[PDB]
């Protein structure tokens, strides 16, 4: 976040928590009520075969 | 007594847009990112439907 100066005066590390994913995602460091989908779930392999 | 009959809702379905086009693949998730918002905004107008 860049301010009125073009200082960098906050931040959200995008791959702290799901809040900070939901942040992210919507382009914003205030999320509203409600339900957002921000990623996808995928198992990994474990072996080579 | 007559029967009326209407349709009120679609399935609801989803796609994600970058495992349809580059399903667990790097290289080729790498080059999607070339297009910009292309994939977020198809996302997007699903989700909206
Ligand atoms: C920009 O700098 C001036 C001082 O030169 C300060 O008064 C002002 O509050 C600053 N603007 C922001 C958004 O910090």
């Amino acid at each position: 976040k860049y301010n009125e100066n073009g200082t960098i005066t906050d931040a959200v590390d995008c791959a702290l928590d799901p809040l900070s994913e939901t942040k992210c995602t919507l382009k914003s460091f205030t999320v509203e009520k409600g339900i957002y989908q921000t990623s996808n779930f995928r198992v990994q392999p474990t072996e080579s075969i | 007594v007559t029967t009326e009959i209407l349709p009120v809702s679609m399935t609801k379905t989803s796609v994600d847009c970058t495992m349809y086009i580059c399903g667990d693949s790097t290289e080729c998730s790498n080059l999607l990112l070339q297009y910009g918002s292309f994939c977020t905004q198809l996302n997007r107008a699903l989700t909206g439907i």
